[PDB]
RNA sequence: GGAACUUUACCAGAUCCGGACAGGAUGAGGAUUGACAGAUUGAGUGUUCUUUCUCGAUUCCCUGAAUGGUGGUGCAUGGCCGCUUAUGGUCGGUGGAGUGAUUUGUUUGGUUGAUUCCGUCAACGGACGAGAUCCAAGCUGCCCAGUAGAAUUCAGAAUUGCCCAUAGGAUAGCGCAUUCGGUCGAAUUCUUCUCUGCGGGAUUCCUUUGUAUUUGCACAAGGUGAAAUUUUGGGCAACAGCAGGUCUGUGAUGCUCCUCAAUGUUCUGGGCGACACGCGCACUACAAUGUCAGUGAGAACAAGAAAAACGACUCGAACCUACUUGAUCAAAAGAGUGGGGAAACCCCGGAAUCACAUAGACCCACUUGGGACCGAGGAUUGCAAUUAUUGGUCGCGCAACGAGGAAUGUCUCGUAGGCGCAGCUCAUCAAACUGUGCCGAUUACGUCCCU
């Protein structure tokens, strides 16, 4: 597919990936990733998804494991406030893997 | 229409090209009984795991 | 008067042998009628590859094997009846499906 | 649709492969030891196995839960469906996988070979392990490769019976000169509980009871 | 590793960046993306131009460094596998002996497949390997069957006695005669057969006017028995190694090579299949212990369909197969109607080696043996069949081959050999492999001549 990653399809996976701490897609070049976003869901392709993921793996912000064709992309300390000042959000918000 | 032309035959999905292991993505020697789709090395490795047994 | 089929499988014998006992124990405390336990045949699935990464050397192989143990248990009883007999802590890996004989 | 029993059967040892795999790169430094999980209708329930539990759950289950983010988008389990829990090995000696994880770390701090190897057999038997055996293997000297193996012990290395009473794993050690290979085996303690040894007799002890 | 495309690593070309990030230019008075048409072109490929629209800050321009690679190096490596090595081998501790390397243990004798045991003993104590364990197969117990069956009652239906063939032999029967899985009948009774989780059962157990015998360890015949010696067949299998193989399994990996007209990636087309030839393995034969044509009775391992996607609204379709039609006229097809998630449908699994007193054709010939090569028609799989994809039909058969020199492989019992069937590779294609069952011997049960 393009690389070239549409600005509402990066911050559709930005939010998904601040409201669950995790993404996980699989390594297949022409293949479609779903993703819910406070209900329904939303799809980008794989490749897309993969590189902007590589871009924030490169600025230190996520921790990039990959086990049998699957990425598992967490953000880091960095990631979480780089991801609360692009998404806007309060300094109170936090990926569910953090809320109590 | 470069985009058209890209990756236009892996598209089709037949023949050995559109299958690969679950595992290491290799497009060789793939164990396709009961929908495994696992590599024969690869398989070796993870019989255990997946639950075969080397009995006689 | 209906008639429920318990149907266990799992690829561990002992496992599916407890669990199986278990459930006939349970089933006669509530003093049910019981058909079996049923030992239905059981599958091994066979997998022969080459043991070598390359192609060098003597062609042996491995023999991979797994077997596939399935018990069916019929009761004459209400489904509330069956899911409390159901109702216990099982063994990892045992299935047990509970369908509605016609 | 409804699968057959044999692919289901398929099917659920191939989720188990999977689950291990990505569970042994990431636990990799927490001396995962292994995992099992059970399945109901209400959820499935995935206990892992390690020797520092305090850094497989984080501060409030951090980790724990992005591991549990990480197996629910894989696998696609739905909210409430999937759980993990976290416990400690009884006995971390007796583990081969613990063993062989803290084995790699000392040869990846320029540790000397003999130190690491014989450090880990001293801590194995410390253990109650009838025997242990690890082998070190590859550029361990200079550029020529040579396999060295320290034992100490019992083993049995033939028939059926060592697939119960010997707990093995191997690791590969990534350094600067290349690729560093360490196997640990080690000889469980035949004990009546099944957590720690196979609970049978030795296949070839013969015990006379004394009389009465 | 049975390659049409893909696979693919090779060749002729053409795209994309899948060069993240950092630094520095340009930059919403627009960084950039994608394109209709007409040319370029193999391309109705915006790949490039003319032309303007479109998207907007994701890119683009330059330097660095990154990335990917079925690029190298298996003589840098891990892991795995093969082999030395299918035999009975291997190592400490303490003690003895040597200046030491080393040696004893680990052995002269008998026995065992066995460094297996019994004895003997500068050793004693142990640890592996062998054995044991494990998995199947043979006999058997309990448990069990609306996913296996059986028997018995009634009810229905069929044959029913004089019959001897175109020439008609041999082969049981001589209180109640048999038969009908659609008779798509109905009820009682059961586990003999089938299924199987844990058991039982075999061990030199018993015998010898045997061998050998101080003894011991044992051996040989015969009993018992389903089974009589590691029951049978496998799996596992030590310690040392090999510069054996694999960098073409992996997001295994060090160093190094290429990296924007790329050795990355994709697409198009070729090649991996080419043929004076040599070699290894297999298939088919050379025919009458046969080939055709017909009919009968008859296995066992096994496989079978799909999604975070498509339609309806959880269900359908993909996969396998049965029945019927096509059919008032070939096969192969093509179509419907069901069933099966697989002890449930296929399935009472009608495999062919085999059998036939079939009163069938052929009659010793390269012949009705053989079926290689080649020609025309048609169907099917596929996006694509030319370099025949694969079946089916009619032709070709005049292509050799009539039992194969020197050499050489494997094998001891349900074995060799012969015969098929399934799985596997697989959209299509088996002379391969992995299993399975069927018909089933000759020979030896010995030796160290050869290796
Ligand atoms: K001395
Ligand atoms: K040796
Ligand atoms: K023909
Ligand atoms: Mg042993
Ligand atoms: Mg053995
Ligand atoms: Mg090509
Ligand atoms: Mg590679
Ligand atoms: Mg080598
Ligand atoms: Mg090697
Ligand atoms: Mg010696
Ligand atoms: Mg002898
Ligand atoms: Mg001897
Ligand atoms: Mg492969
Ligand atoms: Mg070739
Ligand atoms: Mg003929
Ligand atoms: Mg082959
Ligand atoms: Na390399």
């Amino acid at each position: 597919m393009s690389t070239y990653v549409p600005k509402p399809s990066r911050d559709n996976v930005y939010r998904f990936f601040f409201t669950e701490g995790v993404i996980a897609c699989k390594k297949d070049r022409m293949g479609t990733w779903t993703g819910t976003l406070g209900g329904n869901t939303f799809t980008v392709p794989c490749i897309q998804v993969m590189q902007l993921m590589r871009s924030l793996k490169s600025r230190n912000l996520i921790k990039e494991q990959y086990a049998w064709r699957h990425y598992y992309w967490t953000l880091n300390d960095e990631g979480i406030a780089y991801m609360r000042s692009y998404l806007h959000l309060a300094p109170s918000a936090m990926p569910n893997t953090q809320k109590p | 229409g470069h985009l058209d032309q890209w990756r236009s035959r892996q598209k089709i999905g037949m023949g050995k090209g559109a299958r690969c292991c679950v595992i290491c993505s290799n497009q060789k020697a793939l164990i396709r009984k009961y929908e495994l789709n696992v590599c024969r090395q690869c398989f070796r490795e993870n019989a255990e795991h997946i639950g075969f047994t080397k009995l006689r | 008067g209906q008639t429920v089929r318990l149907t266990i499988t799992s690829r561990n014998a002992k496992a599916v042998e407890s669990v199986t006992s278990q459930l006939l124990t349970r089933a006669r405390d509530e003093k049910v009628t019981i058909h079996g336990p049923v030992r239905l045949p059981t599958r091994t699935l066979k997998i022969t590859t080459r043991k070598t990464p390359c192609g060098n050397g003597t062609n042996t192989w491995d023999t991979f094997e797994l077997k596939i143990y399935k018990r069916i248990i019929d009761l004459h009883a209400p489904t509330e009846q069956v899911k409390k007999i159901t109702s216990f802590t099982m063994e990892s890996g045992v299935d047990v499906s509970i369908t509605i004989l016609d | 649709g409804p699968l057959s029993k044999k692919r289901m059967i398929i099917r659920d040892g191939v989720f188990y492969a999977e689950l291990f795999e990505f569970l042994k790169r990431e636990l990799a430094e927490e001396g995962f030891s292994g995992v099992s999980y059970h399945v109901t209708t209400l959820r499935t329930e995935i206990v892992i196995k390690a020797t520092k539990t305090r850094e497989v759950l984080g501060v409030n289950g951090r980790r724990i839960r992005e591991l549990t983010a990480c197996i629910q988008q894989r696998f696609n389990y739905k909210e409430g469906k999937l759980q993990l829990y976290v416990e400690r090995v009884e006995v971390r000696g007796l583990s081969a996988m613990a063993q062989v994880e803290s084995l790699r770390f000392k040869l990846l701090s320029n540790l000397q070979v003999r130190r690491a190897a014989m450090g880990i057999i001293r801590y194995v038997m410390e253990s109650g392990a009838k025997g242990c055996e690890v082998t070190v293997g590859g550029k361990i000297k200079g550029q020529r490769a040579k396999s060295m193996t320290f034992r100490d012990g019992y083993m049995i290395k033939s028939g059926t019976a060592h697939k119960s009473f010997v707990d093995s794993a191997c690791r590969h050690c990534y350094m600067r000169a290349g690729c560093i290979g360490v196997k640990v085996k080690i000889m469980l303690p035949g004990d009546s509980t099944g957590r720690n040894g196979p609970s049978e007799p030795l296949p070839d002890v013969i015990t006379v009871i004394e009389p009465k």
